[PDB]
RNA sequence: UGGGAUUAUGACUGAACGCCUCUAAGUCAGAAUCCCGCCCAGGCGGAACGAUAGCGCCGGAGCCUCGGUUGGCCUCGGAUAGCCGGUCCCCCGCCGGGGUCCGGUGCGGAGAGCCCUUCGUCCCGGGAAACGGGGCGGCCGG
RNA sequence: UUUUGAUCCUUCGAUGUCGGCUCUUCCUAUCAUUGUGAAGCAGAAUUCACCAAGCGUUGGAUUGUUCACCCACUAAUAGG
RNA sequence: AAGGUGGCCCGGGGGCCCCGGGUGUUACAGCCCCGCCCCGGCAGCAGCAGCUCGCCGAAUCCCGGGGCC
């Protein structure tokens, strides 16, 4: 039941190669593997890209499928894909993975510290309201 | 030739060198598909051999160089013209591919005539390459494309880093 | 008061399919899947450990049965993670498949 | 090649009314269910429109082997909204020369007990399968009706009873005896 | 210290192979619900196969000859025999190490069990192609207790249906704690989302 | 002395090839053949049970011998041309399931994960706890 | 490769050389039986072909004979 | 000129708006080619918009790390 389509507009997010972690829009199609690609915003030169590689998301910037990289710069800022973007969930899990590999070892401390007792407050509120659970049964 | 990596195209011109008979022998262009200029002059002096009276010891290269895409972003469709050895028996084929450049063309038509028909690349010869438009093209395949509105999906996602986990708990999703 | 020191395993000599060349050892450590990521452990001091019916010395201590065999970290082998090591005295083949004790203290940092 | 694309449309009327849970399909209406499975096939069915007036199935990237199964849907479920509608009518003429075959039906219609073919002792208790009535009709002498929805069913059975009654060491060019069918068609026309 | 394989949707050898590694270098491997094992090629050419492997017999005295176990856990260890140096005493105790189950038992049912993907039918397999189930195969060429291991796994099913809920609903009173008392530990869960362990 | 899955073969529905068509996806009947059962032996394979000779259990000291290891994760079931968690005003079952409807979905109700943490001791204050920690008899599950 | 011939690599400080008797297993290129297709197949009788080698394939006169020919029963008196 | 954007006509989906089909040449979207404006003019340049395509260093040097003796 396919809901996101390759359509010559659609925004994409590239996975893995050297460009890994940019946007880019689908520019046209050569073949049945094989796709014209090009993120001016982004600092990603027009290229050929293959399918395999990226993964398409759910906005369709609209030009036409020949339009030479001015239409593409002007609808971009346009439609102000970036911002949306940032707001999206996955962007911030995204930025929690970084932070998550940047995580130093004093912040490692203070985490570990701020998890035991985050969790002992849960761990009693918890069992009051089973008890309570039971209180209401009996 | 061993068709490695990719090809270039080159502009070769040669010549038989001068004699007392004739002092200003004319000059003749080609253009060889080869990763080299080493190779490319071989190849070149295989075809002169082939049509004229003219080897490599009596004559001489007089430049090579290196031909550059002059239109490298547009898409193009492009139209080969062959000339293949069976196992038994030469044929003649016509062939459109649907590629960027010239070079990424011709190393298409090579890895496709491999496999369709196990032809070795010394076997073949190019004769002719042209650029088609999307009025002329014949050949099906190549038609399709040309639509404003083209529109797919991608259905059945194998998954690529399979053994970065190895063993997970989750059975893999390929449905997005 | 916790682990110090990385695991690995004694995967087998250094060998063609006729010849194995001894001198040399295979560790086979765990986690780590990539020629980028052994870069890390280059020049490290590995170990060895064992225990033997008799009672022999134990520095800073009563004499325990414990023994060592200490080696060294030679340098990268093959695409996928494994890593040449060459000790100080030859293995035992006994070994194959257990534990050794790759310390830090030689760190490259 | 690989065809990027193929689609078939079927336009159903108002009376039914289908639905899905993913590839099984279910069918309600007057004479009753049908439900069918189709998990072994691969495709996109898609139940678009305001009074559910049709069905579109797609099929991306198919080569020719993959292309001759949206088709056959389009067809399969046609014969299920003939059998959910008006239902199936397989009749059937006893054709014999000399000895005169007496049959009889057991369990209202399920089973068929064929006695005294070509004068042989053993006897034919022939089981219908399951959501088969069989009967036999009136002012007509050698004549068998079968009904049902679901043509497979009933067109299995008549192969059952038909394949039966097989004459076996003989020249069947000359003993034309037995069992055939004759007349396929619906209960109540449209 | 144990690696617990299911055994459902698997490909024999793609398996086989990274069972037999882990092993040579000492990790405690035990496979799980074999019948759940599918190879590839349809049925009747696969029973070709083993029918095949049965007809091969040493003619003077078979009681000494080629032991065809029916069982599909023990051919599963068969094939792991042909990946090793069975001669060998690291062969046999790398075989000692391994351990195999048809259906699942109670020490192991208590376990949360890892799963191959690099060896799974979906991955491997072009969805147009055929394949076959090893219980199906085995149950026409011999074995024995094909009900007796579905009725036992049922019991299991409905023994865990029971677990899974009273674990959802623990999670439920779960989120509405945390629902309630967010006001006094807003502060910790700030610092989790800062280095992205809450979000 | 009895079954099963099937071969050769005859057949159903049904496209590719607007029709036709045993096949392409799918489905049916089918036999001295094939496998098993009935029958013969019973594994460096297990079983419940009985009897238990100076001895079996029950609760300190040194002192021989074999070595390896150097934190735990206590569980839905399954699909992948689709799923998960919610709710149901509506329909069944002994509270379980079902449909409508709301949230997620390159999975974050994430195994790229979740949990436990050990330097020790002494005073005092501040926050959370007070229905909790730890020390004896009964009640549930296999 | 069950005939026959062509060859000489192995063994001449020795591989016991023809036939019959007895006995096991094995191959299938199916003589008969089981199931089925086709016939210039009405039935009977008889021919050709597919799956199939699990179970059967005789008693005697003459000849050292293997081979050959003949009498008698048979469902059949197939071949290695 | 067209792999046809707005406009026009037919449908199909809603009661002025959305989706298919048909002519056609810029109109509130574009593409293609020739000529003339100091190779039209401006940085930058085999481009850290860390991989659109190469061959090289008397036209090239520096720093660091590991191993063995
Ligand atoms: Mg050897
Ligand atoms: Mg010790
Ligand atoms: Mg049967
Ligand atoms: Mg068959
Ligand atoms: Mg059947
Ligand atoms: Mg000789
Ligand atoms: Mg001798
Ligand atoms: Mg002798
Ligand atoms: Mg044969
Ligand atoms: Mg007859």
């Amino acid at each position: 039941v396919f809901r996101r389509f390759v359509e010559v507009g659609r925004v994409a997010y590239v996975s893995f190669g050297p460009h890994a972690g940019k946007l880019v829009a689908i520019v046209d199609v050569i073949d049945q593997n094989r796709a014209l690609v090009d993120g001016p915003c982004t600092r990603v030169r027009r290229q050929a890209m293959p399918f395999k590689c990226m993964q398409l998301t759910d906005f369709i910037l609209k030009f036409p499928h020949s339009a030479r990289q001015k239409y593409v710069r002007k609808a971009w800022e346009k439609a102000d894909i970036n911002t949306k973007w940032a707001a999206t969930r996955w962007a911030k899990k995204i930025e929690a993975r970084e932070r998550k590999a940047k995580m130093t070892d004093f912040d490692r401390y203070k985490v570990m510290k701020a998890k035991k007792m985050r969790n002992r407050i849960i761990k009693n509120e918890v069992k009051k309201l089973q008890r309570a659970a039971l209180l209401k049964a009996s | 030739m061993k068709a490695s990596g990719t090809l270039r195209e080159y502009k070769v011109v040669g010549r038989c060198l001068p004699t007392p008979k004739c002092r200003t022998p004319p000059l003749y262009r080609m253009r060889i598909f080869a990763p080299n200029h080493v190779v490319a002059k071989s190849r070149f002096w295989y075809f002169v051999s082939q049509l004229k009276k003219m080897k490599k010891s009596s004559g001489e290269i007089v430049y090579c160089g290196q031909v550059f895409e002059k239109s490298p972003l547009r898409v193009k469709n492009f139209g080969i013209w062959l000339r293949y050895d069976s196992r038994s028996g030469t044929h003649n084929m016509y062939r459109e591919y649907r590629d960027l450049t010239t070079a990424g063309a011709v190393t298409q038509c090579y890895r496709d005539m491999g496999a369709r028909h196990r032809a070795r690349a010394h076997s073949i010869q190019i004769m002719k390459v042209e650029e088609i438009a999307a009025s002329k093209c014949r050949r099906p395949a190549v038609k399709q494309f040309h639509d404003s509105k083209i529109k797919f999906p991608l259905p059945h996602r194998v998954l690529r880093r399979q053994h970065k986990p190895r063993f997970t708990t989750k059975r893999p999703n390929t449905f997005f | 008061s916790g682990r110090l020191w990385c695991k690995a395993i004694f995967a087998g000599y250094k060998r063609g399919l006729r010849n194995q060349r001894e001198h040399t050892a295979l560790l086979k450590i765990e986690g780590v899947y990539a020629r980028d990521e052994t870069e890390f452990y280059l020049g490290k001091r590995c170990a060895y450990v064992y225990k033997a019916k008799n009672n022999t010395v134990t520095p800073g201590g009563k004499p325990n049965k414990t023994r060592v065999i200490w080696g060294k970290v030679t340098r990268a082998h093959g695409n996928s993670g494994m890593v040449r090591a060459k000790f100080r005295s030859n293995l035992p083949a006994k070994a194959i498949g257990h534990r050794i004790r790759v310390m830090l203290y030689p760190s490259r940092i | 090649m690989k065809t990027i694309l193929s689609n078939q449309t079927v336009d159903i009327p108002e009376n039914v009314d289908i639905s899905l849970k993913g590839r099984t399909v279910i069918v309600k209406g007057p004479r009753g269910t049908l439900r069918r499975d189709f998990n072994h096939i691969n495709v996109e069915l898609s139940l678009l429109g305001k009074k559910k007036k049709r069905l579109r199935v797609d099929k991306w990237w198919g080569n020719r082997k993959e292309l001759a199964t949206v088709r056959t849907i389009c067809s399969h479920v046609q014969n299920m909204i003939k059998g959910v509608t008006l239902g199936f009518r397989y009749k059937m003429r006893s054709v014999y020369a000399h000895f005169p075959i007496n049959v009889v039906i057991q369990e209202n219609g399920s089973l068929v007990e064929i006695r005294n073919f070509l004068g042989e002792k053993y006897i034919r208790r022939v089981r219908m399968r399951p959501g088969v009535a069989c009967s036999v009709s009136q002012a007509q002498k050698d004549e068998l009706v079968l009904e049902g929805n679901d043509i497979e069913l009933v067109s299995n059975s008549a192969a059952l009873i038909q394949q039966a009654t097989t004459v076996k060491n003989k020249d069947i060019r000359k003993f034309l005896d037995g069992i055939y069918v004759s007349e396929k068609g619906t209960v109540q026309q449209a | 210290q144990v690696l617990v394989l299911d055994g459902r949707g698997h490909l024999l050898g793609r398996l086989a192979a990274i069972v037999a590694k882990q092993v040579l270098l000492g990790r405690k491997v035990v496979v799980v619900r074999c019948e759940g094992i599918n190879i590839s090629g349809n049925f009747y050419r696969n029973k070709l196969k083993y029918l095949a492997f049965l007809r091969k017999r040493m003619n003077t005295n078979p009681s000494r000859g080629p032991y065809h176990f029916r069982a599909p856990s023990r051919i599963f260890w068969r094939t792991v025999r042909g990946m090793l140096p069975h001669k060998t005493k690291r062969g046999q105790a790398a075989l000692d190490r391994l351990k195999v189950f048809d259906g699942i038992p109670p020490p192991y049912d208590k376990k949360k069990r890892m799963v191959v993907p690099a060896a799974l039918k979906v991955v491997r397999l072009k969805p147009t192609r055929k394949f076959a189930y090893l219980g199906r195969l085995a149950h026409e060429v011999g074995w024995k207790y094909q009900a007796v291991t579905a009725t036992l796994e049922e019991k299991r099913k409905e023994k865990a249906k029971i677990h899974y809920r009273k674990k959802k609903q623990l999670m439920r009173l779960r989120k509405q704690a945390e629902k309630n008392v967010e006001k006094k530990i807003s502060k910790f869960t700030d610092v989790l989302k800062t280095h992205g362990l809450l979000v």
